[PDB]
């Protein structure tokens, strides 16, 4: 096997050499550790046929870090191949030289890189630009010593728009790892020159050309207006990433534009159709589009204000898209489309996804909290869902009702009777505690509040810490409000939570309640049963500093995760 | 023939718009 | 900023891998399968995975997931675009996307992967252009890649100059269970198969509402496309200036433009369905389909999918026109109609049994989807006005185009 | 009536999970169609296919009445299939094993040593809190017999009843007295296990 | 298609038919089934589960599925409603207190939208004691004439004797079969 | 007594299952998945014993397909291994060179043998030939 | 394959 393969590879017949190379490639791809035969394939490297040269180069690249010592026998071959008349051979040699992760090999590759930097062939120029960036990433000091920065800078100002885009991307990658010292920024003339070649760039070159403008900061409205006018045609590109890059560039440039001029209005009007088109992308790109919309929604919510029908989740939409659809609807939820949002939430509550049902319940609660004009409709929908007799739906409705009562309990007394008998046997800590809190705070419209708390007092000492605290608070509130029917209940609660309760916080709360009851029961009405201030809702809008920084990082991992680039990279 | 509608010849430009 | 593009399989085995930067160890792919299994089993599965400091963003193909490892803050959109381009190139080169070609076309696959992307930055994505430099059965690279026109190879000569267009309509309707349509969007699709001699510069001209308003003819039937996405050959500046659609058509079939505008008209087909499902006894399907489209148009291959019960057995269908069959694989009633003249009315009366024992868990209500496809019908009313085919040599082109109307996201919410 | 081997080969021929689910649904549609017609000739094949689908991860709620009907049948293969279905897809929380008490009582007095043994094994494996209450009288009758092949089954049934109903151990005290002289190793082991459980 | 085989089978008898056996516990259902199948009054324990048997008479296989009257088995009668063509109701005229319960159970079973083609078959069981009513007092109390779209027929059968079983079988055959 | 017995393959597919404890179908499936993950996530020197949910989960697979059991903490550990070996030997003798292919196709025979050998989690016949003879006699009945 | 092998190989 191994001996036969080595003998075939060390033969003078090309028909056997090609078969041996194919077998070695298949074994490596099949998952065979073929790095032991690297020195044997080193001799059979200088071959006229390009079919075996590519396989040998791929094997060397894949077997370069494993056997760096054995890779010292390829510098001469690379130097010889870096001068082949065929541009394809030179490009392949340049790519293989930069792909070899050898510390003692990249030092001698500076001369071929310098020779190929000014190559007339555009493919050779692109290969040299890529190899320069690879060498700089491998060794920044070697690249700086070789003085490739000046050659890379002159590449952008030359012909071959694909080569220019490749050089710009390499320079951006080098500056990305650079400490910002000696930045490759250019004046407005360089921006105009790049825009001139932007219309001639390829699909991949368009992203490279538009990424450069993401770092430049315009200083005048005329320059910003020209940049917006030039980037406007980029919104009509079939590529999803090109449209996203153009949108990000426009958003970045809008930070210096003046809202008084008509350019801002035209940009806002020309961006909504782009968002609608991007929303109809592939399901994999649906999550990215939703993340981008959420990032841009908190900054300029006046662009997609009327975009609500497209936010409806489809039946075949993915889970990662269905979850983001609810967040998008909540962010764009308003009183104008409140009925549509309620109808969509009602339809989304009939599904079987427990996570989807919980997300829909949370979105409905958030929409009800945000807009007080639909509080009655949200309450009716929650009552219908509770009447639907769904355990998870019942818990979600109980949580939503508890959240709504703390925020808008002035006109929440009409639903206490319906919630008084709503299958209180559920053991969910998030729902039982919410029901106990609602009963304690709303112990006025229910004439059997004391009777209901009796069932929850059977296992108060072993139910839960939060549940026990909520039950104790409800009992204290009932005693303060109505101490005739809960006189013995308060004493029993104090005995159970102060003598048989070993919880430190719970024991302290019980002792404090007992002391307050034994000191001044009248003062407990103004101390315990007091009017709490308005509850500060947790705002979902990001901080302005993070939004400005997140604006520049558009389409990357920092935007999908909604986290800073330095808080997620390693 | 062909399913989905028979192919029809297209014009060269808006002759009525000069 | 992908670190290594790899192709996995359904059993977790990596069919092929191609490192681009080498900053991520090749052993991280092993943890991708357990991570994906955990995410799927917990509902947190997403195409963009994360193995600690390395992100595994990839999509699921027909048989394998094209996972591309990345460690830095690389552009997820760029990675997705590269994956889509790679999938398109594989489809163009290999007629099937399965494990049969991954283990058989590695010689050309490795060369294509090496040439497409270098250092994580793709350079070429045109299958037609790439077919002239990398073949599985090599000369210098073509000047088309080096030149600005990288989507139209020069020197193409044909005996005739015939270009076939396809105005494909996508009727997407989202009708709620209450009977109202929520999402009713129609997306145009101008797919042309250009086959001419040389490198003609096509000048597409249609009766656009904006074009008619600019020219002063904003009073006739003008197509109001909310979103118009031109192809790479179409010049964005020319369209932005005066709505001039000037571009060089490619050699073969490609999507030039794709209009996308909302529709405020009544549905072409109105489906009135009822569910007389007895409590574990029987079920009734009083489904009536009313065609609101023009009578001169016929919906070829009408397939109204009616989701029947999953556990239903021994079903009986009492319909009027068209064959109705229940497929246990899909668990729905397939209302298959061969030819549906416009204005036709089909009434169906379903009757199937149900087991006495109730199901353990709920199954949901899948939406009713219609598969109507009526050719030679332009619902949006957009008609092609002209196509300026100009060649330096000078030839008489014979462009052709056909209008096809079908049902897109035309799902009907159940009660 | 598709054979069990053919169904197994078809299931093994499925590669994707979606394809396997589609094949399972296609088979279950035919199985349900056959069951709704009250098929009695190829009922064993349908029962085996349903059991295989349930073991493979498919629902089998609709195939509950068929197992009960086959349990009270007369064919040995049909009775075995019904017993296997009751043992596999039947449990105390199913709530459909209440009607199986009459079938067990009818088969408990059967002259055949295989049908009675299968019924006893099914009762021991799927003993309920109420089935043992109405079956304790019949269990004690078989425990006093001299059948070596049935003594172990009776001991196992008594142990299962005692585990499910600890208050029923009083009816087993006079039945296990003077039973430590069994020559068969299985009978002695069953007696020792019953004594240890008591 | 050809129906020559069906005609040949029907020339000597092909139809079999089905039947159901429901009623209160200790209502003579098991004894009635034993008499119909064997011809003797067999004493059996209360029907914890169910009994399935068949009767061959007039070239029709009258399969009877006896159902117990246990409280836990009352809601289990819906299992036999699937693939069921007939239904026989056995009343308990010797239990005055259980007559109301039997009538309520019959009304509940007769109020199912799936059990519509099953004709009514009222059997007067325990027709041996002087306390048993006639064939009209029981029907009047149960309101059998108020069952719209239901073909009800009351037949009195003595468990100890067996008289009236032939008349009931003939009536069932006439109701099920509509030929010569 | 054995709470449950599950015959699972190396790939994770289950070829046999027999639980003596009345558990919910979803709960049973979750327990089976957890057992498969634990067994599949265990080395070759784990002692073939796992204390999962206070149950002596003993794993001893003599081929590609593994074996599992659920014994309460009241009996010896070697007894379960001896019982598993005896059951494997009896199945091999009844079938004749039993392999993985015969297990999937002949699952009914294996289930019948298990029912005739172990009932309710406890053993029913200590001998290895009497059980085989009884199984053969039952099969010959038709 | 690995499945046709005997469970105990006896
Ligand atoms: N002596 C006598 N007893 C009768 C007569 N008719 C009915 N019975 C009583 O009715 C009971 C009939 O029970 P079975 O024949 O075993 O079946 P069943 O009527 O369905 O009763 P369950 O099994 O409890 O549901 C007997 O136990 C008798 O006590 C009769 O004509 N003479
Ligand atoms: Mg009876």
């Amino acid at each position: 096997e191994i001996f036969e393969l080595k003998a075939e590879l060390n033969s003078d017949k090309k028909e056997k050499k090609k078969e041996a190379v194919k077998k070695v490639i298949a074994s490596m791809t099949v998952g065979k550790d073929v790095s032991a035969l690297f020195p044997d394939v080193v001799n059979c490297m200088q071959t006229d046929n390009l079919e075996l040269k590519k396989l040998v180069y791929l094997y060397l690249m894949n077997y370069a870090k494993s056997q760096p010592d054995m890779a010292i026998m390829a510098v001469n071959t690379f130097v010889k191949d870096c001068e082949d008349p065929n541009p394809l051979i030179r490009a392949l040699a340049v790519r293989t030289m930069g792909c070899i992760r050898v510390d003692k090999i990249t030092e001698y590759l500076c001369e071929p890189l310098r020779k190929c930097l000014k190559d007339e062939d555009p493919y050779v120029r692109k290969t040299a630009a890529v190899c320069v960036a690879k060498l700089h990433d491998i060794n920044a000091q070697l690249v700086e010593d070789q003085g490739f920065l000046d050659t890379l800078k002159d590449l952008i100002s030359d012909s071959n728009p694909m080569v220019v885009a490749n050089a710009v991307a390499a320079l951006s990658e080098i500056a990305e790892s650079h400490p910002s010292s000696n930045l490759l920024d250019l004046n407005p003339q360089s921006i105009n020159k790049l825009l001139t070649a932007l219309n001639e760039c390829t699909e991949w070159g368009q992203i490279f050309i538009l990424d450069c403008l993401a770092n430049y900061m315009p200083k005048d409205d005329r320059e910003a207006q020209s940049i917006c006018e030039r980037v406007t045609p980029r919104l009509s590109h079939a590529n999803s990433a090109v449209v996203l890059s153009a949108v990000k560039v426009l958003m970045k440039f809008m930070e210096m534009l003046s809202k008084d001029l008509d350019y801002y209005g035209t940009l806002l009007k020309k961006l909504a159709p782009p968002l609608v088109t991007l929303l109809s992308a592939e399901p994999e790109l649906q999550y990215v589009a939703l993340r981008n919309i959420n990032l841009i929604v908190q900054k300029r919510p006046e662009i997609l204000k009327h975009e609500m029908k497209v936010f409806f989740v489809k039946y075949n939409d993915p889970i990662y898209v269905k979850l983001e659809k609810l967040d998008i609807m909540i962010r764009l939820a308003s009183q104008a489309n409140i009925a549509q949002v309620l109808a969509e939430l009602r339809e989304y509550a009939t599904e079987v996804d427990v996570d989807f049902v919980r997300k829909a319940v949370r979105a409905i609660g958030r929409c009800a909290i945000k807009v007080e004009q639909s509080a009655e409709r949200c309450v009716s929908t929650l009552l219908d869902l509770i009447q639907t007799k769904v355990n998870y739906v019942v818990q979600e409705a109980i949580v939503v009702i508890k959240d709504i009562f703390r925020k808008y309990p002035n006109k929440y007394e009409s639903v206490i009777a319906t919630l008084c008998e709503n299958l209180d046997s559920l053991d969910e800590p998030e729902a039982r505690a919410a029901m106990i809190w609602i009963v304690g705070e709303y112990a006025e419209r229910i004439d059997n509040a004391d009777e209901l708390l009796e069932s929850f007092l059977e296992g108060f000492h072993d139910k839960s810490t939060q549940v026990q605290l909520q039950l104790l608070t409800a009992i204290v509130k009932l005693f303060l409000k109505k101490p005739t029917e809960t006189q013995e209940l308060v004493q029993q609660v104090l005995s159970l939570a102060t003598q048989d309760s070993d919880n430190p916080d719970l024991r302290d709360r019980g002792y404090i309640y007992w002391r307050l009851l034994s000191t001044d029961p009248v003062a407990a009405k103004e101390v315990v049963l007091a009017e709490k201030p308005l509850i500060s809702e947790e705002t979902d809008l990001i901080e302005p500093t993070l939004l400005d920084e997140l604006i520049c990082y558009i389409g990357t991992l920092a935007s999908v995760y909604h986290k800073p680039p330095s808080a997620f990279v390693e | 023939d062909r399913k989905g509608g028979s192919y029809s010849q297209a014009a060269g430009s808006d002759s009525a718009q000069s | 900023s992908a670190s290594a593009v790899y192709v996995l399989d359904l059993k977790g085995k990596v069919l092929i891998c191609r490192n681009y930067r080498g900053d991520v160890d090749m052993s991280e792919v092993e943890h991708f399968m357990p991570i994906l299994m955990e995410k799927e089993e917990e509902g947190m599965l997403s195409p963009i995975l994360a193995h600690g400091g390395v992100r595994f963003m990839w999509i699921k193909h027909n048989n394998l997931y094209l996972v591309a490892t990345s460690k830095k803050n690389a552009c997820v959109s760029l990675v997705f675009s590269f994956l889509y381009k790679v999938v398109q190139v594989f489809s163009e080169y290999f007629k099937e996307l399965e494990e049969e070609s991954i283990r058989d076309n590695f010689v050309i696959i490795y060369e294509l992967l090496d040439e497409l992307m270098d250092f994580g930055y793709p350079q070429t994505t045109d299958s037609k252009i790439l077919q002239e430099y990398i073949t599985q059965e090599a000369p210098r690279p073509p000047a088309t890649v080096t030149n600005a026109v990288s989507w139209r190879s020069e020197g193409i000569k044909y005996r005739k100059n015939e270009v076939f267009l396809d105005v494909i309509e996508a009727v997407n309707l989202l009708v709620s269970a209450n009977g109202n349509v929520l999402r009713s969007e129609i997306v145009g699709s101008i797919k042309m198969r250009v086959f001419l001699s040389g490198m003609p510069e096509l000048r597409l001209g249609l009766n656009d509402k904006v074009l008619f308003d600019n020219t002063g003819r904003g009073k006739s039937k003008s197509v109001e496309l909310e979103d118009v996405k031109f192809h790479q050959c179409v010049r964005l500046s020319r369209f932005e200036n005066d709505r001039t659609i000037s571009f060089i058509p490619p050699d073969g079939e490609f999507e030039l433009m794709s209009y996308r505008l909302n529709t405020h008209v009544k549905p072409l087909i109105w489906i009135e369905s009822v569910i007389e499902k007895h409590s574990h006894s029987r079920i009734e399907y009083m489904v009536k389909a009313k065609s609101q489209f023009k009578r001169r148009s016929t919906a070829n291959n009408v397939e109204i999918h009616i989701p029947v019960p999953n556990d239903a057995d021994s079903p009986k269908f009492k319909t009027t026109v068209g064959s109705v069959k229940w497929v246990p694989e899909n668990s729905e009633i397939v209302w298959s109609v061969k030819s549906f003249p416009g204005g036709k009315e089909y009434l169906m009366r379903a009757h199937f049994g149900l087991p006495s024992v109730e199901a353990e868990d709920k199954e949901g209500k899948p939406p009713i989807s219609v598969k109507f496809e009526i050719p030679y019908f332009t619902t949006s009313g957009i008609q092609v006005r002209y196509l300026k085919i100009i060649e330096k040599s000078g030839y008489q082109a014979l462009p052709w185009v056909r209008y096809i109307t079908q049902n897109g996201d035309y799902q009907l919410r159940t009660q | 009536p598709i054979r069990l081997r053919e169904l197994i080969r078809t299931i093994r021929t499925a590669r994707t999970q979606a394809e396997e689910r589609e094949m399972i649904q296609k088979e279950c549609a035919a199985i349900r169609s056959s069951f709704r017609e009250e098929d009695n000739t190829y009922r064993c094949r349908n029962v085996a296919k349903l059991l295989y689908m349930h073991m493979l991860g498919y629902p089998a709620h609709f195939g509950q009445l068929e197992c009960l009907k086959l349990i009270a049948s007369q064919k040995f293969t049909d009775k075995r299939i019904g017993y296997l279905g009751a043992m596999l897809l039947l449990d105390e929380r199913q709530d459909v094993h209440l009607l199986m008490t009459n079938c067990i009582k009818n088969d408990l007095n059967h002259s055949t040593q295989f049908v009675q043994g299968l019924a006893l094994c099914t009762l021991g494996c799927m003993g309920s809190s109420e089935m043992c209450r109405d079956l304790a009288g019949e269990v004690e009758k078989l425990l006093k017999t001299s059948n070596s092949y049935l003594r172990k089954k009776a001991a196992l049934c008594a142990v299962h009843v005692i585990r499910k109903v600890p208050e029923l151990m009083e009816m087993f005290l006079p039945a296990t007295k003077n039973l430590l002289n069994e020559k068969n190793h299985g009978v002695l082991h069953t007696s020792v296990v019953l004594l240890t459980e008591m | 298609g050809n129906i020559f085989a069906n005609l040949f089978k029907g020339l000597f008898g092909k139809k079999e038919m089905r039947i159901l056996m429901v009623g209160l516990d200790a209502a003579g259902k098991t004894t009635i089934l034993y008499k119909l199948k064997l011809g003797e009054i067999v004493t059996t324990i209360p029907t914890i589960g169910f009994n399935v048997e068949t009767v061959e008479y007039k070239n029709i296989s009258f399969t009877v599925w006896d159902v117990g009257g246990q409280d836990k088995i009352r809601p289990l009668w819906r299992h036999y409603f699937q693939n069921t063509q007939g239904l026989i109701f056995v009343v308990d005229s010797n239990d005055r207190e259980r007559v109301n319960e039997a009538r309520e159970e019959l009304m509940r079973m007769l109020a199912e939208d799936e059990l519509r083609d099953a004709v009514l078959l009222v059997f007067a069981n325990k027709q041996d004691l002087p306390n048993a009513m006639n064939a009209a007092e029981i029907t009047d109390k149960l309101g059998l004439h108020s069952l719209r779209h239901r073909n009800w027929y009351i037949q009195a059968t003595c468990a100890t004797s067996g008289d009236g079983l032939y008349e009931g079988l003939d009536w069932l055959s006439n109701q099920l079969r509509n030929q010569k | 007594m054995i709470h449950f017995i599950l015959l699972f393959s190396r790939q994770g597919k289950l070829r046999l299952q027999k639980w003596y404890i009345t558990l919910p179908d979803k709960e049973r499936k979750k327990i089976t998945r957890e057992i498969v993950q634990i067994i599949l996530s265990r080395g070759h020197r784990t002692s073939s014993f796992v204390d999962w949910k206070e149950l002596k989960l003993v794993y001893k697979r003599y081929a590609s397909l593994y074996f599992c059991c659920a014994i309460e903490n009241q009996d010896n550990e070697l007894l379960t291994l001896e019982i598993v070996h005896r059951y494997v030997e009896l199945l091999d003798k009844y079938f004749g060179n039993v392999c993985e292919l015969d297990i999937i196709f002949n699952f009914e025979k294996a289930y019948f043998i298990l029912d005739e050998f172990i009932i309710g989690g406890e053993i029913q016949e200590t001998s290895k030939k009497i059980a085989v003879k009884a199984i053969e006699d039952s099969d010959m009945l038709q | 394959k690995g499945e046709n092998t005997s469970l105990l190989h006896p």
